[PDB]
Formats: C-alpha cells, sequence, structure tokens
C-alpha cells in the first residue's frame, strides 16, 4: 500500500484542495514549478504517496479537480503552486449547480462523472500499490454533494477493496448565505454513511468561532478558515507522507479507528492556534500541547467531546522533543479523564511522532477523535432539516430533477438511527 | 547434519530475525560477506549454515514480508551479499494489522512460492530437524501468514519439528488496537501444529531495558538487540557441541508435559550496562540465583505462586559442573519452588563452553559466564488471561469484528477460538491437582 | 452411545417465534472418505449434539449438548414433513390481515435451498398451493383477494429483481410503516402453475461451487381493494460458510464470501442485539437488517426460521453456532 490518489471538487473542496498541496509542497520540499528544493531526503522516503513522477525531477501532483462552474479554474491558475498540476487532469464543467444537490447528483454530475472516470482510470493504470482515494468537499452547496456522492458510488462498484477517505465540511446558518444546505447535507450523510470508510468533520461553525474569539478577527474572510483546515491536513497526513510504524497506509489508519462500520465520523483538532503568516516566537511546550489538542477550544467541528466518550484516537506529534514526555501525557490526559474513554476498547490511544514539524512552527500536535460526541454535530441537522421537509420547501429542485422525494425521509431514518447508534455505545460498560 | 531451518515473518520476526543472525555470525565467527577463516568448505554450525562453494557460508532462513520496507533494509544492509537472494521473499500490501488478510486473502496467492523456496533449502539438507519459525503475536502478517504457514508445513513436513519464538504485544509500543484478537487467533489455529513455543513479553524487554540498560525510551532496536541474545542462548546447544551440553530436542521432551502445554518461561541471568561500567563478574550461584527473579524474567507474570513442571538451565561461557550442581544445591530447598505432584523435581543441565559474544557498540555488558532457564510454569497462564480480558470486553460488543469478517472470516470462528482458549486456562489449572 | 437410551420423552414455552431445525443425512463425499455423524434426534423436540472434545491429557470424552426446540426434523422427511409445521400453521396468519415470513438459516451444504428451491417441489411451491387451494374454500373467496409474487435477491450488498431479469432496485423507509423496496416488479398470478412459472424465472435467474450465492426473497402477496392485506415472504439465505473452508481464491468469489458473512454479522448482532434489548437494535447495518426489520418488530407480524445443520463432524464448529442462535432465537 502505497499510491494514494487525490481529488478536488466544488468551491470549498477546490480551495481546500488548492490549501493542501500548497502546505505540503512545501513541507516535502517541492518548488512551485515542480523540482525538488529540500534539504533533508525524510522528505522523500515516502514522497510517492501524493506524486508521480514525471522523468527530469518533476513532481506531478496525482491529483485531479472538478467543478461544474467554468470559473473556478482561474481560482487555481492564481494558486501560487498551482502551475504544477497535470494538464490533462483539469476537467472542469460549465453549466454550475447553484446549491443544487439533484442538479450535481441526478442531472448534469450525471454528465461529467463518466468523464472523471477515465482520468481515474488512466491515474490507477499507473500506480504501483494503489492505497485508496481521498477526496475534499462540502455538504452544504451543489456540485461537491451530490456529484461526489455519486462518484464516491461508481468509484465504490468499481475498486470494492480500496480505501475511501473523505474530508467534508459542515454546512451552518453562521457561514451559508442560503439555506437549500440542511438537504444537501441530509442527502450527502445518507450516502457517506453507506459507501464511505473514513470521514473527516470540519465544521464552519468552529472555524468562524476560532477566527473570532482566538485569533480575533472580527470579519472572518473565507481564505482564514482554508488556513485552519490546510493545516489540519497536513497534521492527519503526516501519519501518510513520512515514514513510521504508526498509522503506516490508509487500511492500519481505519483499523484502530473503525469499531462499528457505520461509526466513522472523526473531529479532528490542532495546537497551537495561530493567523496567517504569523510564527511562534513563544512556541508551545508539551503540557499545554496535550492540555489544548484534547480540550475543545481547539477542536475543528462543533462537537463537545466533554458530553460524549472517545471510541478510538490517534494523536500526531511534529518536531523534535522527548518520547517519554509525548507518552506519558497521553496517559495521564487518559487516566485522569478515565471516565471519557470506552473501558471495554482497551489501548484505544495511539500516539506517534514524526520528525519535520509543519511551517511556522516548531512543536505541533494533531488530534483525530472518533467520539460518541459527535452525535450532536447529527442531531443539529436533523433539526434544521426536520423543520424544513415537515414544510417541503425548495423541494421542486430535487424532486424536479429525477429525484425521489421519499429518497429524503430515507436519509431521516438513516441519520436517526445513526444518532441513536452513537448514543447506544455512550452507556454501555463493560458488563 | 541434524539441520534446522529458520523462518522469519512480520515486521518483529524479520527485525529480531535479523539480530540473531548477526549475533549468529558473530558468535561462530562469519563475516557480512558470508566468508569464514576457519572451516573447510559437518559440524556443529552447519545445521544453521550451509557452506556454498566458495566458502561462502549462507544461513538457512526464508525471511517474508507483506510489504518489502522492512526486508529491503536487507539488501540494502551489510549483509545484503550475505544472503541467497531467492530467499528474501516479500509481498507488496502490508497485511495492515489483520490476521485475516494474513491467513485467507493475501497469504494464499503467495504461499505455494515461500514453500517452493523453503522446499529448494529442504533439498539442501541430508537430515532435518525442524524449523524455527520466528514471527510477533500481533501484527497481521506474522499471526495470519504464520497460521497458515504452519497448517501447510504440517502437510508437506509431517514428521518434522516445529518451534515458535513469538512476540506477545505490549501496549507501549502496541501498533493496533485489535491486538488481543489476532494473538487468540493465531495461537488457536497454530496450537494443535506447534511443539514448543517459546513467549516474549514485549513490556518485559521494554522493562528490562528500562532497569538494568537505564534506556528511557527504548528504541525497537534495543529490543531486538536482547531477545536475540536469549535465543542466541537457548540455541547454542544446538550450535555447538561439547560433551557437556546435549540437543535442545533432547530437553524439549522433558518441557512440554502434555500436547496443548507448551509454553516455557524463559529466563536470561546477567543483564547489564556496558556504559554504567565498573562491575565484578558473577559467580554460578549468583546467575542462578538471578534466574528465579521475576526481573530476569522473559514474559510478565509470577512463578512464585504457580507450580512447576520442568526446569532447564542453558549455561555459557566459563562453567564447571561442580559449580552448577552447589548453585543448585543452594536453590533447591533454600527457596519456595514447587513441582507438581507427578513431576520428578529434577533439573537437566546445557554446559556450553563458548563465552556470550554481545555487540559492538551494543549495550549489553559482555560476561564471561551467563545462564538461560526454560521452567514450564502454570503461571504463565497469566499471559493468557490478560489477552482474554483485552479481548472480552471488545468481543462482548463485537466491535472491530467486522473487518476480520469482511476479509473472509466467519464469526463463529472467534466464539469457537475464545472457547477454546478458556479451555486452555482450564487445562493450565488441571496441571495443579494432585490426588490422594 | 446412539442406541441404548431414549427412554424420557417431551410441555414447552411460550414463544415469539416457531423456531425449528432440519438435519440432513451425510452424503457420497462425507462417507467415501468416511467422516462420522454426531448429530442424533430421537424425539420430535429434541436436538442433540455429541461434541467429541478431548481432556488436556487425551482422554477423549463426549460433550453432550442437549436442545430443545420447538420441533426436530431428523436425516429422512422430505420437504413436506417440513413444510407442514414450519411453514404451513402461517398460511392463517396471511389471510386473516397478517404479515408472516419463513428463515432458511444454516451453512453452505446444509439444505436450505433444497428445503425452498427443491430440485421442483419446495416450499415456495407447497405454501403457494396452499395459498390457493385456501382461495377456493368459501369463506376465503368471500375476500376477492389479488394475488401477486416477487423473487428478487440482495448480492454484493446491491439489490436486483430476478423478475425483472437483474434491475438495480432501491431500498427505503420514509413515515416509518414499511421499509418500501423500491422498483419492485409484482407480477399478478390467478392459480398454482402461475406460481410455478416465476418460480422457475427466479431460481434459475439467480446467482450461482454450485451453491445460492445471493438472498433469495419470495413473497406472496395479498390485496383487497389494492390495498395491502396480507404479504408471506419465503427466504432462501446463503449459508455461512467458514472462511477456514478456503475458496480456490478468485477475485470475486472472496468478495462474495467475504459480504455473505458481513451480512450474517449484522443480522447476527441484532439476535444477540434483541436477546437482550438494546434500546438502539443496529438495523441499518446492511441491507438483509433492513428488510428483515418488519419481519421482526412488525405490528402484526408472526415468523418462522427453519434451522439447517449438517451431521458430519467436520460441520460441529458451525452447527453449534447455528444451534446455538437458533436457541437465543426462541424469545
Ligand atoms: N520486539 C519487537 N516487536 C516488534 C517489532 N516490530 C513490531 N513489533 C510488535 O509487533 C506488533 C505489530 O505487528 P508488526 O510485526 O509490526 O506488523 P507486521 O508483522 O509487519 O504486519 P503488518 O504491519 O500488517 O505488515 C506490535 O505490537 C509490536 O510490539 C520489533 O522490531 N521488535
Ligand atoms: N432433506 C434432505 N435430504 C437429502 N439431501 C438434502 C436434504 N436437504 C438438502 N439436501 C442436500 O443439500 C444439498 C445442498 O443444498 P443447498 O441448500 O443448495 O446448500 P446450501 O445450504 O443452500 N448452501 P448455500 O447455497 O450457500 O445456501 C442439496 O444438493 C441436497 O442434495
Ligand atoms: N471554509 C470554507 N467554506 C466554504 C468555502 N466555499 C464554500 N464554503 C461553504 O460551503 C457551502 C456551499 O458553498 P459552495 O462551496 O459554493 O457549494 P458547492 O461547491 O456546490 O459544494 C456554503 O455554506 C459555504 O459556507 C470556502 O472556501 N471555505
Ligand atoms: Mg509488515
Ligand atoms: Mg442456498
Amino acid at each position: 500500500m502505497r499510491e494514494i490518489v487525490h481529488i478536488q471538487a466544488g468551491q470549498c473542496g477546490n480551495q481546500i484542495g488548492a490549501k493542501f498541496w500548497e502546505v505540503i509542497s512545501d513541507e516535502h520540499g517541492i518548488d512551485p514549478t515542480g523540482s525538488y528544493h529540500g534539504d533533508s531526503d525524510l522528505q522523500l522516503e515516502r514522497i510517492n504517496v501524493y506524486y508521480n513522477e514525471a522523468t527530469g525531477n518533476k513532481y506531478v501532483p496525482r491529483a485531479i479537480l472538478v467543478d461544474l462552474e467554468p470559473g473556478t479554474m482561474d481560482s487555481v491558475r492564481s494558486g501560487p503552486f498551482g502551475q504544477i498540476f497535470r494538464p490533462d487532469n483539469f476537467v472542469f464543467g460549465q453549466s454550475g449547480a447553484g446549491n443544487n444537490w439533484a442538479k450535481g447528483h441526478y442531472t448534469e454530475g450525471a454528465e461529467l462523472v463518466d468523464s472523471v472516470l477515465d482520468v481515474v482510470r488512466k491515474e490507477s493504470e499507473s500506480c504501483d500499490c494503489l492505497q485508496g482515494f481521498q477526496l475534499t468537499h462540502s455538504l452544504g452547496g451543489g456540485t461537491g454533494s451530490g456529484m461526489g456522492t455519486l462518484l464516491i458510488s461508481k468509484i465504490r462498484e468499481e475498486y470494492p477493496d480500496r480505501i475511501m477517505n473523505t474530508f467534508s465540511v459542515m454546512p451552518s446558518p453562521k457561514v451559508s448565505d442560503t439555506v437549500v444546505e440542511p438537504y444537501n447535507a441530509t442527502l450527502s450523510v445518507h450516502q457517506l454513511v453507506e459507501n464511505t470508510d473514513e470521514t473527516y468533520c470540519i465544521d464552519n461553525e468552529a472555524l468562524y468561532d476560532i477566527c473570532f474569539r482566538t485569533l480575533k478577527l472580527t470579519t472572518p474572510t473565507y481564505g482564514d478558515l482554508n488556513h485552519l483546515v490546510s493545516a489540519t491536513m497536513s497534521g492527519v497526513t503526516t501519519c501518510l507522507r513520512f515514514p513510521g510504524q504508526l498509522n503506516a497506509d490508509l487500511r492500519k489508519l481505519a483499523v484502530n479507528m473503525v469499531p462499528f462500520p457505520r461509526l466513522h465520523f472523526f473531529m479532528p483538532g490542532f495546537a497551537p492556534l495561530t493567523s496567517r503568516g504569523s510564527q511562534q516566537y513563544r512556541a508551545l511546550t508539551v503540557p499545554e500541547l496535550t492540555q489544548q489538542m484534547f480540550d475543545s477550544k481547539n477542536m475543528m467541528a462543533a462537537c463537545d467531546p466533554r458530553h460524549g466518550r472517545y471510541l478510538t484516537v490517534a494523536a500526531i506529534f511534529r518536531g523534535r522533543m522527548s518520547m517519554k514526555e509525548v507518552d506519558e501525557q497521553m496517559l495521564n490526559v487518559q487516566n485522569k479523564n478515565s471516565s471519557y474513554f470506552v473501558e471495554w476498547i482497551p489501548n484505544n490511544v495511539k500516539t506517534a511522532v514524526c520528525d519535520i514539524p509543519p511551517r511556522g512552527l516548531k512543536m505541533s500536535a494533531t488530534f483525530i477523535g472518533n467520539s460518541t460526541a459527535i452525535q450532536e454535530l447529527f442531531k443539529r441537522i436533523s433539526e434544521q432539516f426536520t423543520a424544513m421537509f415537515r414544510r417541503k420547501a425548495f423541494l421542486h429542485w430535487y424532486t424536479g430533477e429525477g429525484m425521489d422525494e421519499m429518497e429524503f425521509t430515507e436519509a431521516e431514518s438513516n441519520m436517526n438511527d445513526l444518532v441513536s447508534e452513537y448514543q447506544q455505545y455512550q452507556d454501555a460498560t463493560a458488563d | 547434519m541434524r539441520e534446522c531451518i529458520s523462518i522469519h515473518v512480520g515486521q518483529a520476526g524479520v527485525q529480531i530475525g535479523n539480530a540473531c543472525w548477526e549475533l549468529y555470525c558473530l558468535e561462530h565467527g562469519i563475516q557480512p560477506d558470508g566468508q569464514m577463516p576457519s572451516d573447510k568448505t559437518d559440524d556443529s554450525f552447519n545445521t544453521f549454515f550451509s557452506e556454498t562453494g566458495a566458502g561462502k557460508h549462507v544461513p538457512r532462513a526464508v525471511f517474508v514480508d507483506l510489504e518489502p520496507t522492512v526486508i529491503d533494509e536487507v539488501r540494502t544492509g551489510t549483509y545484503r551479499q550475505l544472503f541467497h537472494p531467492e530467499q528474501l521473499i516479500t509481498g507488496k500490501e502490508d497485511a495492515a494489522n489483520n490476521y485475516a488478510r494474513g491467513h485467507y486473502t493475501i497469504g494464499k496467492e503467495i504461499i505455494d512460492l515461500v514453500l517452493d523456496r523453503i522446499r529448494k533449502l529442504a533439498d539442501q539438507c541430508t537430515g532435518l530437524q525442524g524449523f524455527l519459525v520466528f514471527h510477533s503475536f500481533g501484527g497481521g502478517t506474522g499471526s495470519g501468514f504464520t497460521s497458515l504457514l504452519m497448517e501447510r508445513l504440517s502437510v508437506d513436513y509431517g514428521k518434522k519439528s516445529k518451534l515458535e519464538f513469538s512476540i506477545y504485544p505490549a501496549p507501549q509500543v502496541s501498533t493496533a488496537v485489535v491486538e488481543p484478537y489476532n494473538s487468540i487467533l493465531t495461537t488457536h489455529t497454530t496450537l494443535e501444529h506447534s511443539d514448543c513455543a517459546f513467549m516474549v513479553d514485549n513490556e518485559a524487554i521494554y522493562d528490562i531495558c528500562r532497569r538494568n540498560l537505564d534506556i528511557e525510551r527504548p528504541t525497537y532496536t534495543n529490543l531486538n538487540r536482547l531477545i536475540s541474545q536469549i535465543v542466541s542462548s537457548i540455541t547454542a546447544s544446538l550450535r555447538f557441541d561439547g560433551a557437556l551440553n546435549v540437543d535442545l530436542t533432547e530437553f524439549q521432551t522433558n518441557l512440554v508435559p502434555y500436547p496443548r502445554i507448551h509454553f516455557p518461561l524463559a529466563t536470561y541471568a546477567p543483564v547489564i550496562s556496558a556504559e554504567k561500567a565498573y562491575h565484578e563478574q558473577l559467580s554460578v550461584a549468583e546467575i542462578t540465583n538471578a534466574c528465579f527473579e521475576p526481573a530476569n524474567q522473559m514474559v510478565k507474570c509470577d512463578p512464585r505462586h504457580g507450580k512447576y513442571m520442568a526446569c532447564c538451565l542453558l549455561y555459557r561461557g566459563d562453567v564447571v559442573p561442580k559449580d552448577v550442581n552447589a548453585a543448585i544445591a543452594t536453590i533447591k530447598t533454600k527457596r519456595s519452588i514447587q513441582f507438581v505432584d507427578w513431576c520428578p523435581t529434577g533439573f537437566k543441565v546445557g554446559i556450553n563452553y563458548q563465552p556470550p559474544t554481545v555487540v559492538p557498540g551494543g549495550d549489553l555488558a559482555k560476561v564471561q559466564r551467563a545462564v538461560c532457564m526454560l521452567s514450564n510454569t502454570t503461571a504463565i497462564a497469566e499471559a493468557w488471561a490478560r489477552l482474554d480480558h483485552k479481548f472480552d470486553l471488545m468481543y462482548a460488543k463485537r466491535a472491530f469484528v467486522h473487518w476480520y469478517v469482511g476479509e473472509g472470516m466467519e464469526e463463529g470462528e472467534f466464539s469457537e477460538a475464545r472457547e477454546d482458549m478458556a479451555a486452555l486456562e482450564k487445562d493450565y489449572e488441571e496441571v495443579g491437582v494432585d490426588s490422594v | 452411545f446412539r442406541g441404548s437410551l431414549d427412554y424420557r420423552p417431551l410441555p414447552i414455552d411460550e414463544h415469539r417465534i416457531c423456531v425449528c431445525v432440519r438435519k440432513r443425512p451425510l452424503n457420497k463425499k462425507e462417507t467415501q472418505m468416511k467422516d462420522l455423524d454426531v448429530i442424533t434426534i430421537p424425539s420430535k423436540d429434541v436436538v442433540m449434539v455429541h461434541e467429541p472434545k478431548q481432556k488436556v491429557d487425551l482422554t477423549r470424552y463426549l460433550e453432550n449438548q442437549t436442545f430443545r426446540f420447538d420441533y426436530a426434523f431428523d436425516d429422512s422427511a422430505p420437504n413436506e414433513m417440513v413444510y407442514r409445521f414450519t411453514a404451513r400453521p402461517l398460511v392463517e396468519t396471511i389471510f386473516e390481515r397478517g404479515m408472516a415470513t419463513c428463515f432458511a438459516y444454516g451453512q453452505t451444504g446444509s439444505g436450505k435451498t433444497h428445503t425452498m428451491g427443491g430440485d421442483s417441489k419446495g416450499i415456495y411451491a407447497l405454501a403457494a398451493r396452499d395459498v390457493f387451494l385456501m382461495l377456493k374454500k368459501p369463506n376465503y373467496k368471500k375476500l376477492e383477494l389479488q394475488v401477486y409474487a416477487t423473487f428478487f435477491e440482495i448480492y454484493s450488498g446491491k439489490v436486483f429483481d430476478l423478475l425483472n431479469r437483474k434491475t438495480k432496485l432501491r431500498v427505503l423507509e420514509d413515515g416509518k410503516q414499511q421499509v418500501q423496496v423500491v422498483g419492485l416488479q409484482e407480477r399478478e398470478v390467478k392459480c398454482v402453475e402461475d406460481v410455478l412459472k416465476l418460480i422457475d424465472i427466479g431460481n434459475s435467474c439467480r446467482t450461482s461451487a454450485h451453491s445460492s450465492r445471493s438472498h433469495a426473497v419470495f413473497q406472496i402477496i395479498l390485496r383487497r381493494k389494492g390495498k395491502l392485506h396480507g404479504k408471506f415472504s419465503l427466504i432462501d439465505l446463503a449459508g455461512n460458510e467458514r472462511g477456514a473452508d478456503t475458496s480456490s481464491a478468485d477475485r470475486q468469489t472472496r468478495l462474495e464470501g467475504a459480504e455473505i458473512n458481513k451480512s450474517l454479522l449484522a443480522l447476527k448482532e441484532c439476535i444477540r442485539a434483541l436477546g437482550r434489548n438494546k434500546p438502539h437494535t443496529p438495523f441499518r447495518a446492511s441491507k438483509l437488517t433492513q428488510v428483515l426489520r418488519d419481519s421482526f418488530i412488525g405490528e402484526n407480524s408472526r415468523t418462522c426460521m427453519i434451522a439447517t445443520i449438517s451431521p458430519g463432524m467436520a460441520s460441529c464448529e458451525n452447527t453449534l453456532n447455528t444451534l446455538r442462535y437458533a436457541n437465543r432465537v426462541k424469545e
């Protein structure tokens, strides 16, 4: 297991994919044009995990970029490291969804899907040990949610033995203009619970809260968040871009993380917290690093884990520090809060350490938390949704595009059983 | 000869295998190119090594890992020339800490060349004793492909012996949550085949390198070196031949009173820092005393509250039979050492006269005389019950089962393997009863 | 053992499910390579297993598990006999405005298909014929019930309609009520030899190592004014296959077996969930569970489980799992 093929679609999804490829193309040492300008070979032992090699010291990001809006691609060309993308891999539609799921799933996405499948095909025809597929998108809009879920379904029925990883973001009436979002959300969840393997959850509400209270940015722009997400992405991909025994490939990653097939919704978190282009003079230590990255003030989804219990956790520390200090603080948080861990799964928190730190930091810490508290995030949507589907607003959009209307209440019964599933494994003692 | 054949599976088994053959070359005197100064191109070491044409002495080992990153270090390291290249067999996708991918999906396609190559080694020999299998109880590769591999070796080589070297997982360096599942599975399927399984608590090795070597966070390297030294003590009675050492198959017979009770706790005598210098050599009596302290033990357990069924002492270095007998007198009654009423309280001793060669810069302080005791005690059942607890919470809610079933296996295999485990525990009980 | 026994006979309890077990006799393969029979049934109420155990000291002894049930069919009785007490007292249900079902649970080689899909005097055919013989009767005809039938398979975690030659169907819920099998062709019949025709449409349209590799659902539906009144399902599942029995590799056969054992795992965890009542029973785990939801917790539902087990020593592990879950079913 080595090669990971990456894909970005939708406004939000393409944006965050760009931020990702920026920070990781710098950390791996690739210059903007596409030649290795690093220092340490630690950045090339597992470089093949995210780049194909065009002969001649050309590191081509094994990636694909899609949108139903013909514009979008412009924001790519202005991306400072955007020329490195392979020409064939640019597949951009020209209709546009306009915040409509069924337009992206049953209508126009149904037309561009087979155009993406062929570039994905010729991407897999040149991979030694193709791991799985790794996607970035958003749930409240039109293109990303729908066309994404359809793509995942077709890849799933053509590649059943390859890991299915998705980095999905959340709508909330704090950043979303329109309010057609509590529909596309529940649809996307309906497909994700049934077709994906791993799934990372990022709430726009959390990023707004962090940008306002911590970073003191009263007027949050739309890149202020992409910074915050790209950081977490480097943190959780460290286990796959650098060598190490823990979380080698994605299969191993899900193995120590997925207790039940459906429950696979994580709540990332990073410490410390910084704005853009602002380094840390008093860079953080260790007890504040782990004392922060397990508190809620640094989590990436609007979910207070102190209400729920952790099923599994995978902590990752980057930089140069003491190993004993790491494992000691880990177990200290564990046993001083053994009331927050399912005692019927033991050895549930796995922590690795990587040498190379992220950019702008000397010591960092990433968090990945499959908690039982994540149901609070799904009890919110099934509230914005049951309050809008009991009224049937905007249903002529979807239903008037080949969609069944009951494929909605299907998703309400599905998610409302999921909530009961996270509540199930919250009070089950080891009897 | 009376040949043997080593097999090394999984990350652990391959790395610890490299430490083992490292030490073998050091003690028996071979340089990484495979050449020996003293030999004539039928000796005690010609059981573990074969002679080629140009005196290029080459091991009798097959290395396997499903993900070639851990074996590629062999072909890049100092011993890349040492090996016949055809017996460094590798896969592509690691088993991903999944037993079922070892035993069924991934291993099926590679087992046949694994055994055509093991075959290619077996046709080199004139009278092979048995296979030495090195693997971990944890990772998917070492559990699955060893369970299947043994299921096959029992078909192709029924008359031959099969000795396990097993690596109990420690929570500190555990790379998975589902380690109990893998362990229980491979023990269940491997039991009726394997003849004698030496168990290594990684927790215990960690504690050893915490106390006597004073390393705060010991690397996998340190652990592999220590374990290698102990294995060299055990095999030494196979690889040398004085008039004072007997075959490991000679007193293997005395270590296993019942077919399912074949797990001898090991114990290794002097373990001292080469850094923390200034040291007086220990007498035979002192190391024979140390062979009974749970510190210098191999598995985390407590033999003082448990009964014994046998005892072996493999001394290496400077040891006179009378020194051993005297130390055995000082130990015999002076301690609360108990035998079952159905067993003679006798000791057999393998005096090997080669000293313990440690490692260049290897933080094992070199010593003149050492002892490695193999005690088949009933307290070893502790290490099983430490498993079946971490198991019987998870399997109480069937958490994580969906992967193993999702790669081929049924559910009932779990309830069966677990039930068989509890049966084994009750057997380590039935050993303790007496008569009248 | 075997003989020199059986003085005592069977006075049972009140169940929530007609749980029954069938023993098939050994065949040419298990006899040529002389396997042993380790199952006996002395009364139509007791399933005995002779678990060959061995102490630590190699002394061979017998763990004589005893399993009382609703009815125990031995290694002789034909499809008629099994139908008469498993599916027959269930025809009463659907005519009286009821929703009944019928399970075929066992291992691969236990005989589920042969009890349901015949060769073709299977409980499909027989149950249908007793549907059309009572619909002749005066007090049943005075309802003017129109008869329908469906026949579809779950394979690879997706739904395909065998009457509509392997077409993909969705599966939805909505307003609670029912689990709506969206897209299902519902063919009208008015006589027994219509049903036999649909039957040999599906039985040959099924995916098939000569064994039923997909979950078969065969419905017999009643509609008075068109509105639903009765629904009897007859289910032939795939057996819980070992995995320790190595298939000849194959890239799709391992897919099949794995998905089978995973659906059976989900079903199994739902059994062990109802047996102790977890307020969240995990029915949205697989398509199969999502289906059988109403077959269990339906408002006016009855149901029947026909368990099947092999008699050979080699099967004893599987057999004990199947019987153990059949015991945990009887509530
Ligand atoms: N003593 C020792 N133990 C090890 C070593 N490597 C792994 N382990 C143990 O093995 C367990 C994990 O299994 P691994 O051997 O790493 O996995 P694997 O055999 O390579 O199988 P895959 O990871 O699926 O490829 C952990 O609990 C470790 O304690 C090692 O080098 N030395
Ligand atoms: N009552 C019976 N008497 C004799 N043979 C029987 C009986 N019931 C079943 N069999 C035999 O069982 C064999 C296997 O039947 P079948 O039901 O297809 O296996 P299975 O349980 O369905 N395995 P699977 O296809 O995975 O569900 C048939 O070929 C019959 O010969
Ligand atoms: N953090 C962040 N959120 C975004 C961005 N773009 C869109 N969103 C969110 O995603 C939702 C849908 O917007 P959009 O991306 O245009 O829809 P889509 O592309 O069709 O999925 C909105 O509610 C936004 O809050 C972005 O660049 N950053
Ligand atoms: Mg490996
Ligand atoms: Mg069948």
